[PDB]
């Protein structure tokens, strides 16, 4: 019957009659053109080293509101929307946000700002918020940023790096998860080098 | 008995021998394609995603206003003549669109803003809670408003009380997303988001924090300069040389509309300019017990003696203190918020949080 | 139950091996003819039953059976583009009385357009040429589009409005192919009328320098240049030129044999603003004995688009100030609040007169 | 379509090819970053090498025709391809006289009209700006009533706004 | 209409009893005797209306003055409760296929208001007769449940072979929508607008002035010059859709017939009003009629107004805020709304009085 037909659903379409037959499997996780999906890596606070007085930063205040979803609701306070980082590239403030991940059970998921534009019928501005719906589906999504800025390798060290533009959008779309979902269950995380690289917006 | 024999024996027979026919008009394989044009002699041509070409005759199942340039019907096999029109459900086209029905928001968060509430609700609300106003006194209203002001204000909540109230569709559109990498896709999008908004309802259309063009600072995204005409200016064909007979409300805001050519704007279409300020101490005291309404206070703490330490802080600055009181109280984990909680909050907003430049100052 | 009518042709109309027809164009001609398929595949065939021998042109195309290639029944060319079939409006709102005033810039539009399509045997007894093309510019803010909806109501023909974004498409050289376009419905819809809105976004003259990708926009006008005056003197209808940016546009562009009548819109003086409120007095509710010529001078000298305005915000006074209908108290009000109160930016009111 | 062009040049006869509004081929420049070219630049290396290699030598000719030389391919001019340079400077006195003449000859008119006068009132006018002058002539008998184009029309369509002309109840004193 | 008197038993009662209907078209009378006695019956007005269907001869067989004498009867005994019985039993003795019309008519207006399932598969038997259609958006007025639940039964009637069913079938919905515009109506009236038969489409355009009572034009602005294109195919085209047309501006488009009120009271003025003029509009629309059988709704116009007296009359304003007067005071209408201060005792709209406190006492 079509009850247990559902879309992207992979299955075998007879020759001769032209009709259904099975079910053969489903859509891959991968979608689009890059989709980066992880879950449950394999990142503890044990690997992390030194950092411990700045793991309690990241716990009571990322962590914390993720697993205990109360505090903060009868607190009468709101759920932050995302943290960002200040330091140096290279020092391992990627490997931060992979560790939080599997602590409290999500998927990890990073942000490419290049890719984000393309060019189709209906889908060229889509790819930009596209990222929005598959945290949408999946709750755990604790969404990350990548591709910051110039370190150096590529040119236009000054200027914009291109992330003000998707990393505005997608803190404006928190938004409508509370207006109209009434509740949040994305977080951006940010991390940048020095403190006048992001908008005075932010 | 008498009636049932002329309406239910003729209707349940010209059912069933309607559902015989349709496995001989309806095959299996059901083909379908991309209608292109369509020509008055019921003769139109059909393009399948394997980008054939075929001229065949216009069956039934469909009518002249059904079918439009640029949309999907569908096939036979053997024949390949167009069965029927498939209409498109799911959404037009994209999913994540910022439509949404009824959100959560009511009038009382939004409050102490009602000087410059009573302005928009009345250009924007009202003729759509209560068409008879202008339809009957015969003036047209305004086709969308503007806001300018200082950050902080709380520009963003003005607007998210309307579309709970009005209960219809609800739009918006990030200003930032205006331009594309690709040139000539700029006036594309902004032709599909009236082409939404026109179809279904006058519904609301909210444009917020304009950066496009403005001081450059996209490097990744290159328009040479000319695609910063046609991207701005599809804005300014849709609100003017659009036949339009009121119904699309469209709303921008952001920090400073100055830099923006003011043709842009379009004069004498929006007849409405709220401006914002920082509140008073009478204000503030009205906000600071909005945010500590939902929140647990202990019986020392005051709201008219936070309101006094607060200098030169907009409607943003106040809810950013009573986030950060609740957070140095959920370390320790306490149930009421102490006052000592307040005032290393109040002090850490205003320093580290809040950057206060001199601007223009002359003290 | 339309349906059941068109059943009993179901065993002709649909079972027949005629119509799965395959749709083509001829790309040669010998009086044997060479059609190119969308396959990127060639034939040649000759006539079919019911063809006839002059009903084929060359560059047309032509459809053909799909087993065994024959000629069936030709079809008119251009069947690519889908974007031109949306340009084309019916029955604008704005009719030709809703401009306000008596300013002879009316009368110089109906006569280059409306008067040789309604009567265009009163120029041929002097045996002149009409003009071609028209010019209308002036500041934002005059009504101009107005003028452009009003033509169109006593035209009572084909119309179209072109943007000045939409030519410009997503790949270089599919511009060229949008002029193209419109100067081929003008052969096959006579006695039409194009416009151009924004004209600046398209039109040339953008030099070269520094920008390195200025000349993807100059071709569009190298083109429609080309696609109006060309070497063959090919026009029927009326070209519009509209735009609110005169001093960007290419001079060759400004210069006449492509455009003959030139018509810059004005402020309107004290006798211009005063048809601007009659006009609108008709409309919302008047006081009995109110008279708007002291409110028309009260104002400034400013955009059509801020007049209006005026009228609008007069009738919205009575809902604060508890007021039955708008009296003059309002009025005057308005006057220090469209006005006086908006003169921060959101207008232009002669800001912008080059660039 | 220019390889197919000059293909057919041959079996075709010297068909004398007309190519107008040049302005679109010719430009080079360089390409660092933004601002993609080179798509443009393919269809110039054809015009280049088609009529040079394989083909100018007898039956093969090639009229271009542009409206600024101040962008272009400095290579394009060659003794292979463009030879000539003319040079099309404004109407001279006689020479407006004559153009504003033919212009007419469709017109109906007493035959009174001096237009070696009209010449003199036109000041550095090109080839275009002259066959506005008739046209907004024709337009004066119409408003008027008048059955025939008289002197005064073309003084006063010179009046009228066709090129440096505003007039509109300005007055400087 | 609306008025009571007993003078014309001696002027209008014996000229009826001419039979001038199927000769000279006279004796009209009947319906001027409908609007005398309203809500009440009587006994020589009744018996002169049945001597004309008691002769049933060649020269009364004529089809077009058969309803002229049913709505007479429909308006008498409108509303009379278990007492119609008793009349359909005397109507039912002459058997005449003009006494079908007749009991479909006059029997749905007594139980007028109330609901049955009998009654309605009564109507529709009768179809294998213009008032059979109307006689069930008639009783469905006062169920507010089934008047909305009758509009699919009304496309339910298309499934007939003859088109003079489907041509009535947007009679009956202005009936149920003559108080306030609904979306789906207009979506049912746009089929009928486009059609073969021109009784069909012309039927249409008099029942969206019906639907769009209380206002201008809200969604039939589109709908109402739609029609241009029909003034070429017909001359009759011209006054039948200018007709509707001037009914939604009828009373400089304040005024406007509706049965219903804030104390749901149904007022049989309106009815004989819109259900006598529903039937035989103009002379081409169903059978030969002539052009004065569609003045009967000047008498049921009820305009919509709000005022406020004290003892004698002295004007006391108000505070109103409606559609244009926002904040009225004195000699404006409203719809569905009163003011802040204190009413006597309608409470309602119209001409009220106010009486303050010595508390709170709020005046001009």
């Amino acid at each position: 019957n079509v009850k247990d037909l559902k879309a992207s659903q992979r299955v075998c379409l007879r020759s001769d009659s032209y009709m259904l037959h099975k079910v053969l499997e489903n859509k891959a996780d991968p979608l689009v053109s890059l989709m980066m999906v992880e879950k449950v890596p394999d990142s503890t606070y044990d690997m992390v080293g030194g950092l411990t007085k700045q793991i309690k930063e990241i716990k009571e205040v990322i962590e914390l509101p993720v697993k205990h979803p109360e505090l903060f609701e009868s607190l009468g306070i709101a759920q932050p929307k995302g943290v960002i980082l200040y330091g140096p590239p290279g020092t391992g403030k990627t490997l931060l946000a992979r560790a939080v991940a599997h602590h409290t059970d999500c998927k990890f998921i990073r942000v490419s700002g290049a890719e984000l534009v393309q060019k189709y019928i209906g889908e060229g501005s889509r790819m930009v918020r596209e990222l929005f719906v598959m945290a949408r589906e999946h709750a755990p999504s604790i969404i990350f940023m990548d591709e910051i800025d110039s370190i150096g390798s590529t040119r236009v060290e000054g200027s914009g790096g291109g992330d003000s533009e998707v990393q505005r959008t997608m803190l404006e779309l928190l938004n409508q998860l509370d207006g109209f979902e009434t509740s949040k269950n994305i977080k951006i995380i940010m991390a940048t080098n020095r403190l006048d690289i992001l908008d005075p917006a932010l | 008995f008498v009636s049932n024999s002329e309406i239910l024996k003729p209707f349940e027979k010209k059912q069933e021998e309607e559902k015989k026919q349709l496995e001989e008009i309806r095959g299996n394989p059901l083909s379908i394609g991309t209608l292109e044009e369509i020509i008055d002699d019921d003769h139109a041509i059909v393009t399948s995603p394997t980008m054939p070409d075929y001229y065949v005759s216009i069956l039934s199942f469909v009518d002249k206003e059904l079918l439009e340039p640029g949309c999907s019907v569908l096939l036979h096999h053997k024949t390949m003549s167009i069965v029927g029109v498939l209409q498109d459900d799911a959404d037009p086209m994209v999913s994540v669109m910022k439509m949404d029905k009824s959100p959560t928001e009511s009038y009382s968060d939004i409050g102490g803003l009602e000087s410059q509430i009573q302005e928009i609700k009345e250009s924007v609300e009202l003729p759509l809670t209560h068409p008879e106003l202008y339809e009957e006194m015969g003036i047209k209203p305004p086709k969308g408003v503007i806001l300018y002001g200082a950050p902080g204000t709380g520009k963003t909540l003005l607007a998210k009380a309307v579309a709970n109230q009005t209960s219809a569709t609800f739009l918006r559109i990030v200003g930032s997303e205006l331009i594309q990498k690709y040139l000539g896709d700029g006036p594309r999008l902004c032709r599909q988001i009236f082409k939404v908004a026109g179809e279904n309802a006058p519904s609301i259309v909210f444009i917020d924090e304009i950066d496009a063009i403005g001081t450059k600072r996209y490097d990744s995204n290159s328009g040479g300069e000319r695609e910063i005409q046609r991207t701005m200016l599809e804005l300014l064909n849709q609100l003017d040389g659009f036949d339009d007979r009121g119904d699309v409300k469209v709303i921008m805001a952001t920090n400073k509309i100055e830099t923006l050519d003011p043709a842009l704007i379009r004069p004498g279409r929006i007849d409405r300019k709220i401006l914002f300020e920082n509140p008073d101490l009478s204000t503030k005291k009205k906000i600071l017990g909005i945010h500590t309404s939902k929140m647990n206070l202990s019986e020392d703490v005051n709201l008219e003696t936070l309101v006094t330490t607060k200098d030169d802080l907009s409607g943003a600055d106040i809810q950013a203190m009573c986030t950060e009181a609740g957070l140095l109280a959920l370390r320790e984990r306490r149930m009421q918020v102490t006052a000592e909680d307040f005032k290393q909050a109040k002090e850490r907003v205003m320093k580290n949080k809040v950057e206060e430049n001199l601007e223009g100052l002359y003290l | 139950a339309p349906s059941h009518l068109w059943d009993i042709m179901g065993d002709r109309q649909r079972l027949g091996e005629e119509h799965p027809l395959q749709v083509a164009r001829c790309t040669k001609i010998i009086k044997k003819y060479v059609i190119n398929l969308k396959q990127i595949a060639k034939f040649v065939v000759g006539l079919g039953e019911r063809v006839s021998p002059t009903d084929i042109e060359e560059g047309m195309r032509v459809g053909v059976d799909r087993s065994k290639y024959n000629i069936e029944l030709p079809l008119p060319p251009r069947i690519d583009p889908s974007v031109t079939m949306m340009t084309v409006e019916e029955k604008p709102d704005v009719t030709y009385s809703d401009v306000g005033g008596c300013k002879d810039q009316i009368e110089k539009l109906r006569e280059v357009v409306e008067l040789p399509l309604l009567s265009p045997e009163r120029f041929a007894t002097l045996g002149i040429d009409p003009p071609k093309g028209i010019l209308l510019y002036g500041p934002p803010g005059t009504g101009k589009t107005l003028c452009a909806r009003a033509v169109a109501n006593r035209t009572d023909a084909t119309f179209i409005r072109v943007i000045g974004s939409e030519l410009v498409q997503k790949y270089v050289g599919e511009g060229a192919r949008m002029v193209r376009e419109l100067f081929e419905m003008a052969r096959t819809k006579k006695a039409c009328i194009i416009f151009f809105d924004e004209i600046d976004a398209v039109g040339g003259a953008r030099f070269d320098d520094g920008a390195g990708g200025d000349n993807e926009v100059q071709r569009t006008m190298l083109e429609l240049i080309t696609q109006l005056d060309g070497f063959d003197p090919r026009g029927n209808i009326k070209v519009m030129f509209a735009t609110n940016r005169p001093n960007t546009l290419d001079p060759a562009l400004l210069r006449p044999g492509r455009i003959d009548r030139k018509v810059e819109f004005s402020l309107p003086d004290l006798e211009g603003r005063a048809n601007i409120f009659r006009i609108h007095s008709k409309s919302m509710s008047v006081e009995r004995g109110i008279r708007w010529e002291l409110i028309s001078r009260l104002c400034p000298n400013s955009t059509g688009a801020e007049l209006r305005s005026v009228c609008t915000e007069a009738g919205m006074f009575a809902i604060r100030a508890r007021r039955k209908v708008a009296t003059e108290k309002d009025f005057l009000k308005a006057v220090d609040k469209v006005i006086s109160g908006y003169k921060k930016f959101s207008s232009t009111s002669r800001y912008m007169q080059y660039n | 379509l220019v390889r197919d062009a000059f293909a057919l040049a041959k079996e075709k006869a010297p068909t004398i090819i007309f190519i107008d509004e040049l302005d679109a081929i010719g430009t080079k420049r360089f390409d660092s970053e933004k601002s993609g070219d080179r798509e443009v630049q393919r269809t110039m290396l054809e015009l280049l090498n088609q009529l040079d290699g394989f083909s100018s030598d007898d039956r093969v000719k090639v009229l271009a025709a542009t409206n600024r030389v101040d962008v272009l391919d400095p290579a394009l001019l060659r003794s292979g391809r463009l030879d000539r340079k003319i040079e099309f400077p404004l109407p001279s006195e006689d020479s407006r006289a004559q153009i504003l003449q033919i212009h007419s000859r469709k017109m109906t008119t007493d035959d009174d009209i001096n237009w070696q006068e009209l010449a003199r009132s036109t000041d550095e006018f090109n080839g275009a700006q002259l066959k506005a002058v008739t046209v907004e002539a024709g337009m004066i008998a119409l408003r008027n009533g008048q059955s025939s184009v008289k002197h005064e029309d073309f003084v006063e369509g010179i009046s009228e706004v066709q090129a440096r002309k505003s007039k509109s109840v300005s007055f400087y004193a | 209409a609306g008025s009571k008197n007993d003078e014309v038993l001696g002027l209008l009662l014996p000229i009826a009893a001419s039979t001038d209907l199927p000769i000279e078209t006279a004796a009209m009378a009947s319906l001027a005797l409908a609007h005398v006695f309203v809500g009440t019956c009587n006994g020589d007005i009744t018996t002169s209306i049945m001597d004309n269907f008691l002769e049933r001869t060649a020269i009364e067989l004529k089809t077009d003055w058969v309803r002229f004498l049913a709505l007479a009867l429909g308006i008498l005994y409108m509303g009379q409760g278990e007492q119609v019985d008793d009349v359909l039993e005397t109507i039912s003795a002459i058997e005449h296929p003009m006494t079908s019309a007749i009991e479909v008519l006059v029997g749905s207006c007594a139980y007028t208001g109330t609901g049955d399932v009998l009654l309605i598969q009564d109507l529709l038997h009768r179809l294998t007769l213009a008032y059979a259609v109307l006689g069930i958006a008639l009783i469905a007025l006062g169920e507010d449940i089934g008047k909305e639940m009758s509009l699919r039964h009304f496309g339910h009637l298309m499934h007939y072979g003859n088109e003079h069913i489907r041509r009535m079938v947007p009679l009956a919905m202005g009936i149920v929508s003559v108080s306030d515009p609904q979306m789906k109506v207009f979506d049912t009236l746009t089929r009928f607008s486009h059609d073969a038969d021109l009784e069909v489409s012309m039927n249409s355009i008099f029942a969206m002035g019906l639907c769009g009572a209380g206002t201008n034009n809200a969604r039939l602005a589109q709908l109402l010059r739609q029609l241009a294109s029909y003034y070429s195919r017909e001359q009759d085209a011209l006054f039948i859709t200018r007709l509707a047309q001037g009914l939604l501006h009828l009373g400089k488009g304040t005024m406007t017939m509706d049965v219903f009120n804030d104390a749901h009271v149904l007022n049989k003025v309106t009815l004989a009003s819109i259900l006598t003029t529903a039937v035989g509009l103009v002379s081409p629309s169903f059978m030969l009629k002539h052009h004065q059988l569609f003045y009967m709704l000047n008498a049921g116009i009820r305009p919509k107004f709000i005022l406020a007296l004290n003892d004698e009359g002295e004007p006391i304003k108000v505070n109103v805020r409606v559609g244009q007067p926002v904040l009225l005071n004195h000699g404006e209408r409203a719809e569905l709304e009163t003011d802040e201060y204190i009413s006597y005792t309608s409470h309602i709209e119209g001409v009220v009085i106010l009486k303050k406190n010595p508390d709170y006492r709020e005046e001009e």
